[PDB]
DNA sequence: TCCGATCGGTACCGGACATGTAAAGAGCAGACCACCGACAAGT
């Protein structure tokens, strides 16, 4: 299912300040960031893990390893 | 399909006879249900065999 | 073991769902071994013995509260022993603050554990009182406790 | 916190795939290390 | 009132073709057949 890209950006290790300073020239990005209703890195990572693989109990490292396997390995 | 249904039914009979715990018996019954459903109409529920 | 017919369940609309007034997701969970369904409930027996069951539940809650109080007083006496030890020989204020906040965290953990136990008991009692046929108990441990 | 709610939601997910459901069911119980086997 | 899922359908005649892996081994017993010994009664 669709997820806001701000969640993915935060899950990759970026913060709110990084997103603001990197995508400050766009209005859609700011609107999505204000309407995400989600803060922090661990919460976004857990949400991504739940969306991708429902029914699997998440933890601190399983989601990161899954993301690395999916993309950066 | 008929062989799969018969095999799962016989395995369910053996599991009931032995006295297996509830988890194994429930799993076997679910497998039997899926086998019958695939026999009657393959593709309606889940992935095709 | 009986097996349902795929034609009359996985259809648009679901004939079994219309006949039994059950949502298609509920039927899928029930017939694929994912949630329990209450076939029938003895309303008269539940109503006759409702007061006794409520009294027993209150007794259980009182017992768990007494256990929580015993744990709290054990923590209090351990803290008193620690204070007596700190009075016996001198110590820095930082370690005293550290042990104070550790004790506060431990007592807060005990308090929230007791609160979770009380909430679980309340949920179980509410589920038992609102028990009715054609209701799905999706939690296995809840059904085991019932 | 939110972690407990996420765990509860994950355990209460439908998990339509049969193999995934069986893995979830077998994952509920713990293991026996050295001596509980002898007692059992 | 709006909208993310799910299911239904999408021309005809001619023709064409056939699967690709195995982590083993041993001890004991049961059923059936090709080779045989005796022993008295009917031929």
């Amino acid at each position: 299912r669709r997820q806001p890209v701000t969640v993915l950006l935060k899950a990759l290790g970026w913060t709110n300040e990084q997103i603001v300073e990197r995508f400050g020239f766009s209005e859609i990005m700011m609107g999505t960031l204000e309407k995400d209703t989600t803060s922090g890195t661990d919460e976004a990572l857990l949400d991504i893990y739940r969306k991708l693989r429902p029914g699997e109990p998440p933890t601190k490292e399983s989601a990161q390893t899954l993301l690395e396997n999916l993309f950066f390995k | 399909l008929y062989r799969r249904v018969i095999n799962r039914n016989n395995r369910l009979k053996r599991l009931i006879d032995l006295g297996a715990p509830e988890i194994i018996v429930n799993n076997e019954k679910r497998m039997l249900q899926e086998s019958v459903d695939a026999l009657f109409d393959n593709g309606r529920r889940g992935r095709p065999v | 073991a009986p097996v349902t017919h795929i034609w009359y369940f996985k259809g648009v609309p679901s004939r079994l769902g219309y006949l039994l007034d059950l949502a298609p997701k509920d039927l899928e969970k029930i017939i694929y071994f994912a949630a329990y369904v209450i076939t029938s409930v003895d309303d008269e027996m539940r109503h006759n013995e409702l007061s006794t069951l409520e009294a027993e539940m209150a007794v259980e809650k009182k017992a768990v509260e007494d256990q929580r109080d015993a744990d709290l007083e054990a923590r209090a006496q351990k803290l008193e022993a620690d204070l007596a030890e700190l009075e016996a020989e001198g110590a820095k204020s930082d370690v005293r603050r550290k042990v104070r906040d550790s004790g506060e965290r431990e007592m807060r953990q005990l308090r929230d554990r007791a609160q979770r136990e009380l909430d679980r008991l309340d949920e179980i009692w509410n589920t038992f009182t609102k028990l009715a046929p054609k209701q799905l108990i999706v939690d296995e441990v809840l059904y085991r406790e019932l | 916190e939110a972690l407990r709610q996420a765990r509860k939601d994950a355990e209460l997910t439908a998990s339509a795939d049969s193999v995934r459901a069986y893995l979830k069911q077998i994952g509920k119980v713990a293991l026996l290390n050295a001596e509980e086997e002898v007692e059992l």
